[PDB]
């Protein structure tokens, strides 16, 4: 359709799990988690993903526990009904703000914040456009107004996103050390999101390379295999004795 | 059903046969059934009664050369190859020889289906 | 009948 | 850090004739929008600014980004 | 067994159904005593230069073509719904 | 030896081929698996999980 | 005698797989029936897996699926393999369709092969529409909506055939339980009918290049071709190991990643890849009606091809005319892909409308007026060679 309703074709980076022999970088993915449970788990739901899963990953066992043992999460029926809380366990998802998606629209005007669990492969782009997304917000041009409760984002359909400017400049402070910029972050938050939608890339591309190169030492082995026995065909010889009456 | 040409209206009138001379030429230069030392009248189908029939009533000499150059360009389409220039199927060579005796047995097939159907006309 | 063909190409 | 290296490519000779179209756009739709007529809205010389600046910029940056 | 079957036109082995061969001498080797990757390079590239060179435009006309109508209907499309297309 | 003594011991009855066959096999999975973990540890220098303990967990 | 011979099973086993007499001189393009079988093999022993962990509800149907992924011991090999597999399946089977095709291997003694071939395909759409919705994704449920309501055309019954399927009033938990049942049943059907083609193609014997009999020069099926046969199946293991490994979700479109929401209302809805030209035929028509018959039409054409091909030979081997116009319709068939992947924009119409005349028109009117052509032209040739 018209360019302004499709929005901007995403801008096109470099990722180190992009190459064909290179897996995550879990020093950011780690940042990138810190980054996602202080900004975003106020508002965006990542109801997918248990706290064993970042055992061992971007957590210890006696990390994940501590850190999960401070929610509190609802439980079966006492003795005589009743129902009680619990100091969590390493076995439960990750609280979702919101109990139903109908509080979730009453509270952010009309909208409704998607969940986070596997937006990145279900998005035209994925980590390019949602870094782009993130990092784009600049002010309207001429002509064109933003309602209230509306902002400008030229890479999204439309150009008005329900959002406001999520990462500010220093927002969040990294054990590791390094300047929390709105650069850095979003980049350490794409690839936290891309991890919690393909978990198994690790694992994927390692099993691939021997399955491949087998596979084509036995290619290799058929083509010459086959070669070998159609020879006494290929070269055959026909003489023609013509049968004189 | 069965093959199909208007290769004789054309004939009727001399200065279409004049114009479409060359045309024919190219096309049968195209279509490389020469480049396989055969004939044209080797690919015709014989899967029916008549043409069945047929076969078997051409001359020995005929059905030996036949079958040798259908072997010769089988075993030469099996290595994806053609002969040289030289062992070409000359045009001299590339005559008719199946078409008359398919007519004759289509013709005595066509008697018998006539006599078939018959009706009293006082 | 002709005489054997050459074989030693292949051979 | 991405806002200043996007603004120096926008300066930048790069990217000099869109940065033109769109100056002549600001002119005219302010212009007419002062006017009093809302009908003009050429985001597609922001668009392709935009990119032009984008595409300029990001892989510098990218590469420090550590 | 028996039952009597249909006519076919493929046969067996012994009774393939075909005409009656006479006078094809026909010779072979042993897998064993030919040499395979043996001149396979050098008829392989003359065969596949020739088919090159035979067929070519066949395929080489209609999917140029369907190329090009390609390339400009993306164009023109593209063109036509932007903002100097609708004018 | 030459090469009949090879036939002779693998190559002569069909027993005697399935086997080193199947050990050919046991072998060659070991051989591969070890091919392809260093390929892959070499493959990711600074960029796992193990090799960032010290700089985020150590410091408490 | 041969134990081969004797025994009853062994002796099914030997005269279709051992000893068989078969052409010397086929081309790698028969290679395509066993890749063929392998595939549909492959594809029914994963889903037997598959099944074990699907729970076929409209609400809980996606979750389960996720679980698969991600929670099994290597459920994302079983699910990429299935999904890619699936995908393999039509282009071995295009490829098939096209080798039938191109070197004229419909017009008798296999007429009965081509015929079965053709329902076989039909099963197997139906079969994929079938399996593809089940996920509940944002595409399947609106693609299911849309392709569903196509039975509302028929006059009297008409949009009570809809509600019989759909079990209900709109897309919902019955519709799922159906259609997993379906899905489940159908592959049996088809390898039994896999199993009839095969049995139609024995009495016979395949064909040759030249397009002449090949009754002089036979070659049992092993050890000869057993071994061709090998070379493409592991080049196509090949191809769908590094599919599965390296880019599972690669044929898939981005709008499949999403859960099912009855309200919100896609940019576009189109099915998969495979099915995307009759997709685009069915859009050109504006009638409603006629754009479902011609649809069927586009599939249930091939039958009618042997009656219609007025040649003196058989094949494309030696037929200039045969050989531009059918990579000139498989150009256009590719364009149809392409048009009816897109938006039904400006030029996209007009380009889908003059793209499906052709495909209809080829049919009809090319291939007759070519054949009698290049009969008429060869023969007049012939028929003044010694004047
Ligand atoms: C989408 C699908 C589109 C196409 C669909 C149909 C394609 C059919 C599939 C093709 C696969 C079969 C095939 O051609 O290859 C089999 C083919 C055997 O078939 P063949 O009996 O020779 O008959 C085919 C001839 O090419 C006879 O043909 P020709 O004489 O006209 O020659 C044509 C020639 C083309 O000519 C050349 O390219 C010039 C020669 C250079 C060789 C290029 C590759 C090496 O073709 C080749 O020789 C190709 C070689 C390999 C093909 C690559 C497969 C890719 C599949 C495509 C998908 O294999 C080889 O020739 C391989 C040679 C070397 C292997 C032995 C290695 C030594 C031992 C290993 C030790 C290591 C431990
Ligand atoms: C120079 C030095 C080095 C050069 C190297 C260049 C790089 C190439 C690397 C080689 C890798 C390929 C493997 C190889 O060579 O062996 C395979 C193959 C070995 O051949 P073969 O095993 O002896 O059997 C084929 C015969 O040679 C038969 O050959 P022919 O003499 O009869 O030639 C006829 C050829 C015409 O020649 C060409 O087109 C070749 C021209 C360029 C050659 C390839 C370069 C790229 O067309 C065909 O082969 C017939 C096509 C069969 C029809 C089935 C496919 C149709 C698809 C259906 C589409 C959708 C259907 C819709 C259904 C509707 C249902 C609703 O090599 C070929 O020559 C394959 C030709 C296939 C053409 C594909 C066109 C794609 C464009
Ligand atoms: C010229 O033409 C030719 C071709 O082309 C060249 C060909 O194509 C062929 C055709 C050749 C064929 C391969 C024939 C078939 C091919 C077709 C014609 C079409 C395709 C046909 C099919 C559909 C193939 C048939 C496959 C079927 C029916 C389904 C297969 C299903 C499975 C294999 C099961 C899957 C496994 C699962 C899910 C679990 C398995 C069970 C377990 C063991 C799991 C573990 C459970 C336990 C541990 C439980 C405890 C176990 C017990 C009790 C045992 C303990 C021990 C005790 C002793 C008690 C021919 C003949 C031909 O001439
Ligand atoms: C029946 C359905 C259609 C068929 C479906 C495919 C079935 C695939 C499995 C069987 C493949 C082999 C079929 C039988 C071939 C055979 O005859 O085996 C014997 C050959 C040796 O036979 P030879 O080549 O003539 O040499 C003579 C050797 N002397 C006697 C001198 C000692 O020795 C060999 O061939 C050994 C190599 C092959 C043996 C199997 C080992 C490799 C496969 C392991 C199992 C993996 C397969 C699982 C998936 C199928
Ligand atoms: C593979 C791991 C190592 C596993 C290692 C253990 C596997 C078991 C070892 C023996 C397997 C084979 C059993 C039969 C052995 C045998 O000696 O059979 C000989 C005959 C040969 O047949 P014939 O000599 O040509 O004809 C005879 C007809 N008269 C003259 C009697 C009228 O009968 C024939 O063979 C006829 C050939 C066709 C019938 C046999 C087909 C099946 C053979 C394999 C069966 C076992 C497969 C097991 C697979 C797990
Ligand atoms: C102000 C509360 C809030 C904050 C804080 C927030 N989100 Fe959002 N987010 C929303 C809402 C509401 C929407 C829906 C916007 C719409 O549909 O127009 C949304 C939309 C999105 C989308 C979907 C984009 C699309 O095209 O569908 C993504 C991805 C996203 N946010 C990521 C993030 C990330 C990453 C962060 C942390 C840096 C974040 N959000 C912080 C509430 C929030
Ligand atoms: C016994 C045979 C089969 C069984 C039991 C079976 C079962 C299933 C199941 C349970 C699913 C759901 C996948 C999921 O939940 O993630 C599925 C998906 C699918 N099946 Fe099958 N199937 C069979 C054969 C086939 C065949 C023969 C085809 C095609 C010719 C096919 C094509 C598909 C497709 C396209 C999908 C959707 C792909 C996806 O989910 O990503 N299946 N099948
Ligand atoms: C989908 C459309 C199909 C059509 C139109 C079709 C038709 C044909 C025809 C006409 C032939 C003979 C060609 C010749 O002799 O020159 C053939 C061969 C064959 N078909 Fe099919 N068939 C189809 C699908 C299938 C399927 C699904 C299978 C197996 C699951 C299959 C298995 C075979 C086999 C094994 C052969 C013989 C070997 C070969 O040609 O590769 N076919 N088919």
């Amino acid at each position: 359709g018209t360019p302004k309703e499709e929005g901007l074709h995403f801008i096109q980076h470099d990722w180190p799990q992009s190459k064909v022999l290179s897996g995550f970088d879990h020093a950011s993915l780690r940042r990138g988690f810190q980054v996602y449970r202080e900004v975003c788990s106020a508002c965006h739901s990542l109801n997918l993903i248990a706290w064993r899963h970042l055992v061992g990953v971007t957590h210890t066992a006696d990390e994940a526990k501590q850190m999960a043992s401070e929610v509190e999460y609802e439980d079966g029926p006492d003795d005589e009904g009743n129902m009680f809380k619990r100091p969590g366990k390493l076995s439960d998802f990750l609280p979702p703000p919101y109990p139903n998606v109908e509080a979730a629209r009453a509270s952010n005007n009309g909208a409704a914040p998607p969940d986070l669990s596997c937006v990145v492969r279900g998005r035209h782009g994925g980590q390019d456009y949602i870094y782009s997304l993130l990092t784009g917000y600049t002010e309207p041009p001429a002509g064109v107004e933003v309602p209230d409760g509306m902002n400008f984002n030229p890479f999204f359909p439309g150009t008005q996103i329900a959002m406001a400017r999520p990462l500010f400049d220093d927002a969040v402070e990294f054990e590791d050390g390094t300047p929390a910029t709105t650069a850095q972050a979003a980049k350490d938050v794409v690839n936290f999101l891309h991890w919690a939608s393909e978990p198994e890339l690790d694992i994927r591309k390692k099993m691939g390379f021997q399955v491949i190169t087998v596979l084509t030492i036995l290619t290799a082995l058929s083509m010459w295999y086959k070669r070998f026995k159609w020879t006494p065909i290929k070269n055959r010889k026909i003489f023609y004795q013509r049968p004189i009456k | 059903m069965k093959p199909v040409s208007l290769a004789k209206y054309i004939q009727k009138s001399p200065f279409l046969t004049k114009l479409l001379l060359p045309i024919s030429n190219a096309y049968v230069h195209l279509s490389g059934y020469r480049k396989y030392g055969l004939r044209y009248d080797d690919l015709m189908l014989e899967e029916n009664d008549d043409t069945q029939k047929a076969l078997s009533r051409l001359p020995k000499m005929e059905s030996y050369d036949r079958v040798y150059r259908i072997r010769r360009a089988m075993q030469l389409s099996i290595e994806n190859k053609i002969l040289p220039k030289s062992e070409w199927t000359k045009p001299e060579e590339d005559y008719h020889y199946l078409r008359p005796v398919l007519a004759e047995v289509i013709a005595e097939r066509k008697e018998r289906e006539a006599f078939d159907a018959l009706i009293v006309k006082k | 009948s002709p005489e054997m063909p050459d074989f030693s190409e292949y051979q | 850090p991405l806002e200043k290296m996007t603004q120096e490519c926008m300066d930048a000779p790069d990217c000099k004739e869109v940065k033109h179209h769109f100056e002549e756009c600001t002119a005219r739709v302010t212009k007419k929008v002062e006017q009093g007529d809302k009908s003009e809205d050429c985001i597609e010389e922001f668009f392709h600014l935009y990119h032009c600046a984008r595409d300029c910029a990001d892989p510098k940056v990218f590469k420090v980004l550590v | 067994g028996g039952a009597a079957g249909g006519k076919t036109y493929l046969g067996w082995w012994g009774h393939l159904g075909g005409p009656k061969q006479k006078g094809i001498i026909t010779y072979s080797l042993s897998p064993f005593q030919q040499r395979p990757m043996a001149g396979f390079f050098k008829t392989s590239t003359q065969n596949m230069f020739r088919r090159v060179m035979t067929e070519g435009l066949y395929v080489a006309i209609p999917f140029g073509i369907a190329y090009y109508i390609y390339c400009w209907g993306k164009e023109r499309n593209e063109f036509l719904n932007s903002k100097h297309g609708r004018h | 030896m030459a090469s009949s003594t090879i036939y002779n011991i693998f190559f002569r009855r069909n027993s005697s081929f399935y086997a080193t066959i199947f050990v050919s096999a046991f072998f060659a999975k070991i051989g591969f698996d070890v091919f392809t973990d260093s390929v892959w540890k070499r493959a990711n220098a600074g960029l796992t999980w193990d090799e960032v303990k010290p700089r985020f967990l150590n410091k408490d | 005698m041969k134990i081969l011979k004797s025994n009853p099973f062994l002796a099914l086993a030997n005269n279709y797989m051992i000893d068989a007499p078969e052409p010397s001189n086929i081309s790698y393009f028969w290679n395509f029936g066993s890749l063929l079988a392998c595939v549909l093999v492959i594809q029914i022993v994963i889903g037997i897996l598959l099944a074990c962990f699907y729970i076929p509800n409209m609400d809980l149907a996606f979750l389960s699926v996720e679980r698969i992924v991600r929670d099994v011991n290597y459920g994302f090999l079983l699910r990429a393999f299935h999904a890619n597999g699936a995908s393999f399946f039509f282009i071995f089977l295009y490829l098939h369709i096209g080798r039938g095709l191109y070197y004229g291997s419909y017009k008798y003694p296999r007429t009965m092969t081509w015929n079965i071939g053709v329902i076989i395909f039909l099963l197997t759409i139906i079969t994929a529409f079938l399996g593809y919705c089940l996920p509940a994704n944002q595409m399947s449920f609106w693609g299911a909506t849309v392709i569903t309501n196509l039975l509302s055309a028929v006059p009297f019954i008409g949009d009570d055939l809809v509600h019989l399927l759909w079990g209900g009033f709109s897309v919902s938990n019955p519709t799922l339980n159906r259609f997993f049942s379906l899905h489940y049943l159908m592959p049996f059907v088809i390898a039994a009918l896999s199993v009839m083609h095969l049995i139609a193609l024995h009495t016979n014997g395949s064909s040759n290049p030249l397009g002449v009999t090949a009754n002089m020069d036979r070659i049992p099926m092993n050890p000869y071709y057993l071994i061709k046969d090998l070379i493409t199946i592991f080049i196509f293991l090949i191809g769908i190991n590094y599919m599965a490994f390296y880019n599972p979700y690669g044929f898939m479109e981005p709008d499949c990643a999403l859960p099912a929401d009855p309200l919100k209302t896609p940019m576009s809805i189109v099915p998969e890849w495979y099915l995307l030209p009759f997709y685009a035929i069915l859009r050109a028509i504006p009638n409603f009606q006629l754009g479902v018959i011609a649809m069927l039409l586009s599939i249930l054409v091939l039958l009618l091809l042997p009656l219609l091909d007025f040649s003196a030979i058989r094949g494309n081997s030696f037929n200039p005319f045969g050989k531009f116009f059918f990579w000139t319709f498989v150009a256009d068939f590719v364009i149809l892909a392409w048009i009816g992947g897109s938006h039904p924009e400006n030029v996209f119409i007009t380009i889908g409308a003059i793209a499906t005349i052709f495909y209809f028109s080829y049919f009809f009117i090319l291939i007759p007026v070519y054949t009698i052509l290049g009969n008429t032209l060869i023969d007049l040739n012939l028929s003044s060679i010694k004047r």
